DNA sequence: CAGTGGCACTGGCCGTCGTT
DNA sequence: ACGACGGCCAGTGCCAA
């Protein structure tokens, strides 16, 4: 249920979407990175409907990035009608997503 | 003999008034202190010492108090004053000939501690004695309110000042005596401090007039200066600027940048077992911060109004990795390394230090699939290449275009006898390594420096160059050394033609250049596959060439065992014999190994040879009625080992010059009763492109 | 076991000094 | 409270003779 981002694909499935998404700038090296992976998935399912979740690999994808100033990873920014509505940067848990997004939408 | 030092209000260049000057006086035993107004009864004291034909004794006087007081003389008093260079010493001279083996500071314009070895005391106070100066300067300012400010300790004379210029001349009085204690430079049935001029120089080791000699001549070339074209080479720092930049443009479209972990402090922890991860990115855990603000109202505290959002951004507990953007550097070879094995490349040599070789050798041979990045590799190598000469002539700390003078010249500095087998150094910039014509924008870095770019000050027409170079000098001096082998054989050989050329085509190499870098690093001890690299092939063909070479004058092997014999009695650790070679003036020449006696043994015959050349020709000049400066005939602009560029005001003294070095360099080798015949080739032209 | 030199760049590290 | 920046210092390489 996850969205895997390019970033050729970025402008169109993000920016353009319509709806929230909410994206998660990772990388294989981070170890909060890996941490919070499994609480995405969970939170991919619970929000459907109202909640796209996707995901963007700093390596394989280096040119959206810079473009938001991410300075550190996990970054997850949540989109709504191409513009950044929140941000958070850190391995959240369960529960703070879930505040965070709750709150957001 | 008197031991004296001056302080004054700056450095030779712009230096405008005489602060205070100490005399100590062996006759007398006592030391005079000279204050501002004392300046001409300073003078005065110097020209007693060389009327009564004595000696006068600087720490680095050579360089900086002789010409100074020459110029303040002129400028303060209107007067002209030219201590004879016969009546002069130099402890820093002495000590950098009695001490080869050791680095100096070269009077405070490098730091110790990145020296390596140790470091004479005395001279070491010497050359710290202004840092040290300024110090004490400084903390009397901040323990009086009043502010410090550039250099402000050099502007007025005060005691302190006054102080420590005592200080130097005791310290110079005791270094003096430490050298002059050497007996193999100074005979022990003498008391140098008590003879005149002329039996200094006869009693003492020929090195030590020789030495002198040079520093004297050399400190002259300094201020001479190199005229320099500051426009070309402004030219071609924007040509070659452009042609970085576009090569940037090109790579960082081809490798594009990447985020790295930076600024983690904490170690990241297995969540579960909770075990420590060095390997993993050091991490950040944010200690405020949460998805809403701490409640600010009652009711709001109870849960009746949702809390405000906590814009922050982080949230505490919540983990995560510091990352920094980083663009591709060409100048990086870790850059480099990173993007070529993304790439494919699998690197075969490494550093002593784990980190893969990144030189123009491996870059030629890296093979990858994709055929934009393989073109890539071209774009680096010119690109390493582009900022070398970009640093050398216009943004590194030494760039010349950072050391061009007022006069259009670039003074660079010379250290007489700064290298352990009496070559000399160059440095500030070091014009002893300006690219050749050869190279890529070697010529239009070698016509930079040119006397053409000197205008006459009387007629405003260009100055002439006069280059002369000593021909397969280290070749004649191996010759020399094994006659007593083959009964000059090889001397006899050498100049049936040139050298260079006959091995070229012997060894069947390109260019000649590649002949003189084989058979140096040949005849030095270079291993089979350095003899490959050299010559563009490997460790096989190395060693065909060792052979055949080796085989062609066996004489080599019977000097190097000679050698062998002399200096070790076992042996990586060596039990030494004796650990110096002697000399052509009669000096120790430090060996630092067995394996690089041969060297030292060359380098040191070809060392001498040439400053006593320089020496010689000079003098031999002044004695045909040339006089040496910019306003006279003839201007020494370089030495640059046994190559010497000379400015002349004309064509006739141009040719004049060159005659006369040849000369020069034929009496040099009857001097030491050489067993192969020296000579020079000598060239006409406009700057360093044409004459070398 | 080339030797003899100078010096430019990157990147790790740390105490100074202006910014949040 | 934090982070830009200038010396220091090893590593690495290349310039010349
Ligand atoms: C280039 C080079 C030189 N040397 C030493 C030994 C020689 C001297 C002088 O060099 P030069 O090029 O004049 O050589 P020279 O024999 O005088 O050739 P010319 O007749 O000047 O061309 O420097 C060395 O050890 N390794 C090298 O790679
Ligand atoms: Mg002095
Ligand atoms: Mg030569
Ligand atoms: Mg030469
Ligand atoms: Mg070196």
């Amino acid at each position: 249920k996850i969205i895997h981002l390019t970033d050729d694909s970025f402008d169109t499935d993000v920016l353009k979407a319509d709806g929230a998404i909410l994206v998660d700038f990772w990388a294989e090296w981070c170890g909060p990175c890996k941490m919070i992976a499994p609480i995405l998935d969970e939170i991919a399912d619970e929000y459907q409907g109202k909640l796209t979740v996707a995901k963007l690999n700093i390596d394989q994808n280096p040119g959206t990035a810079p473009k938001y100033g991410i300075r550190g990873i996990p970054t997850l920014l949540l989109f709504k009608n191409g513009e950044v509505a929140a941000t958070k940067v850190g391995a959240l848990s369960k529960g703070q997503l879930k505040e965070f997004l709750d709150a957001n939408l | 003999m008197i031991v004296s030092d001056i302080e004054a209000n700056a450095l030779l260049e712009s230096v405008t008034k005489f602060h205070c000057g100490v005399i100590y006086d062996y006759s007398t035993a006592e030391y005079v202190s000279y204050r501002p107004s004392d300046f001409g009864a300073y003078l005065d004291a110097l020209e007693a010492e060389v009327a009564r034909g004595g000696l006068i004794v600087f720490h680095n006087g050579h360089k900086y108090d002789v010409p100074a007081l020459t110029k303040l003389a002129k400028l303060q008093l209107n007067r002209e004053f030219h201590l004879p260079r016969e009546n002069c010493i130099d402890t820093l001279v002495l000590s950098r000939l009695i001490h080869s083996n050791l680095k100096d500071t070269d009077m405070g314009l490098l730091r110790s501690g990145k020296l390596p070895g140790a470091l004479e005391a005395w001279g070491y106070r010497l050359g710290e004695m202004k840092g040290e100066y300024k110090d004490d300067f400084k903390r009397m300012l901040e323990e009086q309110g009043e502010e410090y400010v550039d250099g402000m300790e050099w502007w007025n004379f005060n005691e302190e000042m006054m102080d420590y210029n005592v200080q130097d001349v005791v310290v110079t009085k005791a270094l003096l005596e430490k050298l002059l204690s050497d007996k193999h430079y100074f005979p022990p049935e003498i008391d140098f401090t008590d003879v005149g001029y002329t039996t200094f120089w006869s009693e003492s080791l020929e090195a030590v007039d020789i030495e002198h000699r040079a520093a004297w001549l050399l400190a002259k070339q300094e201020r001479n200066g190199f005229p320099f074209d500051t426009k070309a080479i402004e030219e071609l720092y924007v040509e070659l600027a452009a042609r970085r930049s576009e090569l940037l443009r090109k790579l960082t479209e081809t490798f594009g940048s990447w985020y790295q972990p930076k600024g983690g402090t904490e170690m990241f922890c297995h969540p579960r077992t909770g075990k420590p991860l060095p390997k993993y990115p050091r991490i950040k855990t944010p200690k405020v911060g949460g998805i809403f603000k701490k409640p600010k109202n009652k009711a709001q505290r109870e849960g009746r109004e949702p809390c405000e959002l906590d814009t922050r951004e982080y949230v505490a507990g919540a983990p995560y990795t510091p990352v920094e953007h980083v663009v591709f550097n060409p100048s990086s070879r870790d850059h480099i390394q990173k993007k070529l094995q993304e790439a494919g490349w699998v690197p075969t040599k490494y550093t002593d230090k784990g980190a893969p070789v990144v030189d123009d050798e491996v870059l030629e041979g890296v093979r990858v699939d994709d055929p934009e990045k393989q073109a890539a590799i071209d774009l680096i190598k010119e690109y390493l290449m582009i900022q070398k000469r970009i640093g050398q002539s216009a943004e590194g700390d030494k760039a010349w275009l950072r050391y061009v003078a007022e006069d259009g010249k670039i003074h660079g500095s010379v250290n007489p006898n700064g290298a352990v087998t009496g070559r000399a150094t160059h440095a500030f910039p070091n014009l002893a390594q300006i690219p050749g014509v050869r190279s890529p924008y070697g010529e239009q870095c070698r016509a930079a420096f040119g006397a053409e770019h000197h205008l006459d000050g009387i007629t405003g027409k260009p100055w002439v160059q006069a280059g002369i170079d000593a021909s397969g000098l280290e070749l004649r001096c191996l010759a020399h050394f094994m006659a007593r082998f083959d009964n000059g054989e090889y001397a006899h050989e050498i100049l049936n033609g040139d050298i260079h050329t006959k091995n070229q085509i012997a060894a069947e190499l390109p260019t000649r250049d590649n002949a003189k870098t084989f058979i140096y690093g040949f005849l030095y001890g270079a291993g089979d596959e350095k003899i490959g690299q050299i010559v563009g092939a490997g460790k096989e063909r190395g060693k065909e060439l060792k052979k055949k070479f080796l085989e062609n004058t066996p004489a080599i092997a019977a000097l190097r065992e000679s050698i062998q014999q002399t200096l070790v009695e076992s042996s990586q650790q060596v039990k030494w014999k004796r650990r110096w070679i002697k000399g052509l003036d009669g000096r120790k020449v430090h060996v630092r190994s067995p394996h690089a006696a041969l060297n030292t043994l060359l380098q040191s015959a070809g060392a001498l040879i040439c400053k006593l050349w320089i020496i010689k020709t000079e003098e031999m000049l002044v004695e045909k009625g040339l006089k040496h400066g910019w306003d006279g005939d003839f201007a020494y602009m370089a030495w640059v080992h046994d190559e010497i560029q000379v400015g002349c005001r004309t064509e006739e003294i141009a040719q004049v010059v060159i005659e006369t070095a040849q000369e020069a360099m034929r009496w040099v080798g009857d001097h030491w009763n050489f067993r192969c015949l020296l000579d020079t080739e000598g060239k006409m032209g406009p700057n360093w492109a044409i004459c070398h």
